[PDB]
């Protein structure tokens, strides 16, 4: 009754560990064995460590009584940012609006009323996707996504969903006939299709497919100590972090990889439900959703398949602000983990 | 509680979502490294499989009677990768002993060392002569990494003949670079260095440069193409076959000579432009082959101004010319002058098949020759409107498909004897001795400060107009005798 006592989840702190080394180990070998660049990673480590155990200690009743507050301020910032044409805030809404979301859910029926709660929650959604948005698409999808998780998670009914996916579904082929006109389609197959239109867009996703077919076997490959070709594609530790894993570790890296980040939301999902309240029985989920919806984004990315879009790797990478944010999401799950009643 | 279970059913549906997208995500990568196993193909670590674009061949434009105008020859370059050098000086030096390379050479290599993005190729010579070439590939191996390579650089055979209607194509800089991603072209142009900045080269730079092909070439040391697995066939740019009669050309050209002028003939049958002609025409291939600041700066400031092209930029005053039109509007209405002059082409973009053409001013007067072109050519075609197009065909499925005018609302009714007034007016003025200009057609078996002078010959059944300037009137004879010989020569 030690970790407890800290308010931390000893096996998501374990696997997270674990990730966190497997990271560091391979921005090493990404990084050119640049030493200012590991340094600056180990300190990002260790500040995301830092918050995530600091989070980990405001009771989820905190949480659900200052996420209106919360919100409301990442919302305003939201509308600075997109207005004078700082830091980017989008980790403050992907991080906000699961917990106003979570909270709205909370105060009300047992399942969401339909059309009388899941409007409002869709309207409290619509801006915080409209502000993150607004200056670029990537971050607003796993915006949405995330909450969307919580809704989905909360009871939102089948009913609806389906009218919805009926609805879009007969609307697409009205686009693609109606709005079929040359250019717009033309440059929507541009977008669909990343691999197509090498040289260009698609030039990077060639090149790092090249980089997994070289030395991706499941013979692993090169091993470490980049003995690899990967400054053909630029930013080789930032977003294809995922393209230099794979040249220089097989495919048994990438099973690694992705076995790590499914048991990371496995465990997740299983402290959340056994949360107490539905408002940390929801949040975890959502949390561990989005977590997966980043990883499964830039491996497609990498792999050549989702459209251009700039996810970074989940907490193996080169860059603060996506690490710190998804740190403080595991503080808040293992808060609601470990404060129980 | 039912919330607890309610919330335990949706989970596991989310769960077994993303199972199933992580499923999606192992299949690709099993697919794309596993199942494609020969994407290395590498026996050797020091081979690369670097994505080499390919260049298209940019399509080679041709004139009405089908000889070649611009072509593309095979110009060799020493190349060398900068971070594959073991000493940069010491093979500059023995790069100065083997192909007298200049120390400006090595000034310009300096200057884009740093200017070209990193981790790629960099250029230091041009125009690298064949025994130079030999010298290099008998004592290629006592270098780090240099390599020779040729590469298609747009040739002019007739050079200053055609170089502001043909245009040329010059180094894609960091601007030119900007405004393709704007437009998301770079895919297409990664390949190609050269990309036309006027002539014909730049309106129909799409048309004449096509899809470039690209490659997934397993490159061992030196660059070198070994294993090439993948490969898009580059689209080769359509040979545009231009409205140009070559010959008149050069006839037009050697009888100009030190006069500063244009020169623009035409078909109104057809609506092709027959000759398109400015004076200067500085050499294009000096453009072509990494012109330098020098010859640039010389260039720029040069008092006959080589840059304009003066059919288009050119925007002087047509004077006497518009007389006609005006005419033609007074018998078609009993400032509406002004819209008619716009009806007719004046203060507007003409079509013409050159994006760097100036519009002009229409007072409510600066008129490119093409301008006056395209009014003759309403004029002769009784105000059926005809875009002076330069484009006679291009290359398609059937190699050849003629130019479609796109039909406007033609001025006034065909049915007037308004038009053949003012053809009438041009026709006595032309062959009567109160006329101006009949001493300079009295004798033609045929009926027929700046200088300019517009007519066309077969009054019956015309197929051939013309408009040109002398631009400060030149150095030779009066602008008269020049369309006189002009006209002689169009059809003997």
């Amino acid at each position: 009754t030690f970790w407890d006592k800290v308010h931390l989840d000893p096996t998501m702190l374990l696997i997270l560990l674990a990730l966190l080394v497997y990271s560091a180990l391979v921005i090493w070998s990404a990084s050119g064995q640049d030493i200012g660049m590991m340094e600056r990673k180990i300190g990002q480590i260790a500040m995301g460590l830092v918050i995530m155990v600091v989070m980990a200690q405001i009771p989820p009743r905190v949480y659900e009584g200052w996420a209106p507050y919360l919100y409301i301020i990442c919302i305003i910032l939201l509308v600075a940012v997109d207005a004078f044409g700082r830091f980017q805030p989008s980790e403050i809404a992907k991080i906000a609006v699961p917990l106003m979301v979570a909270r709205f859910i909370n105060r009300d029926v047992c399942p969401p009323s339909l059309k009388n709660t899941g409007i409002a929650l869709v309207l409290i959604f619509m801006p915080t996707l409209l502000v993150a948005a607004q200056p670029d698409l990537g971050t607003s999808i796993l915006v949405a996504l995330s909450g969307l998780f919580v809704l989905f998670l909360s009871g939102l009914s089948w009913r609806l969903i389906g009218v919805a996916v009926v609805l879009v579904a007969a609307f697409i082929p009205i686009l693609w006939f109606f709005l079929m006109h040359d250019y717009q389609r033309q440059r929507v197959m541009m977008l669909l299709d990343p691999e197509s239109d090498p040289l260009g867009a698609g030039y990077h996703i060639i090149q790092s497919k090249i980089a997994i077919g070289s030395g991706g076997l499941r013979g692993k490959g090169w091993l470490h100590g980049t003995q690899s070709q990967l400054e053909f594609l630029p930013e080789r530790h930032t977003d294809f972090i995922f393209a230099v894993l794979a040249e220089e570790l097989g495919l048994v890296g990438i099973l690694i990889l992705l076995a790590l980040y499914i048991l990371l939301i496995m465990r997740g999902l299983w402290i959340a439900a056994r949360a107490q309240t539905t408002f940390g029985r929801v949040m975890a989920g959502g949390l561990m959703l989005i977590l997966f919806v980043y990883v499964f984004v830039n491996i497609g990315m990498v792999s050549g398949i989702l459209p251009v879009v700039g996810v970074p790797l989940p907490l193996v990478s080169y860059g603060g602000s996506a690490l710190i944010v998804l740190m403080a999401g595991f503080g808040i799950v293992m808060s609601i983990h470990t404060h129980r009643k | 509680t039912a919330e607890s279970a309610l919330f335990v059913r949706r989970a596991l549906v989310a769960f077994l979502g993303i199972l199933l997208l992580t499923g999606v995500l192992i299949a690709n990568l099993y697919n794309l490294q596993i199942v494609r196993f020969t994407d290395y193909q590498t026996r050797s670590n020091e081979n690369r499989i670097k994505l080499v674009p390919i260049a298209p061949s940019r399509g080679i434009i041709y004139d009405r009677n089908g000889i070649p105008l611009a072509l593309n020859r095979t110009i060799y370059q020493i190349e060398m990768m900068p971070e594959k050098v073991d000493n940069v000086q010491q093979t500059l030096d023995a790069l100065r002993s083997v192909v007298d390379l200049t120390d400006d050479d090595i000034a310009a290599f300096r200057k884009e060392r740093a200017r070209s993005h990193r981790f790629t190729s960099i250029p230091v010579k041009t125009n690298l002569t064949e025994v130079q070439v030999a010298r290099f590939a008998v004592n290629q191996y006592r270098f780090p990494g240099v390599e020779v390579k040729g590469y298609k650089r747009r040739y002019y055979p007739y050079g200053s003949a055609l170089t502001h209607v043909i245009g040329y194509v010059s180094k894609i800089n960091d601007k030119d670079v900007e405004r393709l991603n704007n437009d998301g072209k770079l895919a297409n142009y990664a390949a190609t260095h050269d990309i036309g900045k006027l002539g014909i080269e730049r309106y129909y730079e799409d048309v004449l440069h096509g899809q470039t092909g690209y490659e997934e070439v397993e490159v061992n040391n030196r660059g070198r193409v070994i294993r090439q697995l993948k490969e898009v066939p580059p689209q080769a740019g359509h040979d545009i076959y231009l409205t140009l009669d070559l010959k008149l050309q050069q006839y037009i050209e050697t009888l100009l000579a030190g006069s500063r002028a244009a020169v623009v003939v035409t078909d109104p049958r057809t609506g092709g432009v027959l000759a398109l002609v400015s004076t200067p025409s500085y050499d294009p291939n000096l453009f072509v082959d990494g012109i330098s600041s020098k010859d640039y700066s010389a260039l720029l400031n040069d008092p006959n101004t080589p840059l304009v092209n003066r059919a288009t930029q050119g925007v002087y005053p047509p004077a006497s010319t518009v007389k006609p039109y005006v005419a033609v509007s007074a018998l078609s209405a009993g400032d509406r002058l002004s819209e008619w002059m716009g009806k007719f082409g004046y203060g507007h973009y003409t079509g013409i098949d050159l994006a760097e053409e100036r519009s002009g001013n229409m007072p409510t007067w600066t008129a490119t020759p093409i301008q006056m072109s395209k009014a003759l050519m309403i004029l002769i075609n009784d105000g059926i409107v005809k875009v002076p197009h330069l484009l006679m065909s291009t290359a398609e499925d059937g190699k050849q498909v003629p130019w479609v005018q796109p039909h406007e609302p033609p001025v006034g009714d065909i049915h007037s004897g308004y038009w053949e007034l003012a053809k009438d007016g041009m026709y006595g003025v032309a062959n009567r001795p109160n006329g101006t200009a009949h001493k300079y057609f009295a004798s033609a078996p045929y009926k027929i400060d700046h200088k300019l002078m517009t007519a066309f010959a077969p009054y019956n059944n015309p197929q051939v107009a013309v408009a040109m300037i002398l631009e400060n009137g030149g150095a030779g004879p009066a602008v008269g005798t020049l369309m006189r010989q002009i006209l002689d020569h169009i059809m003997l």
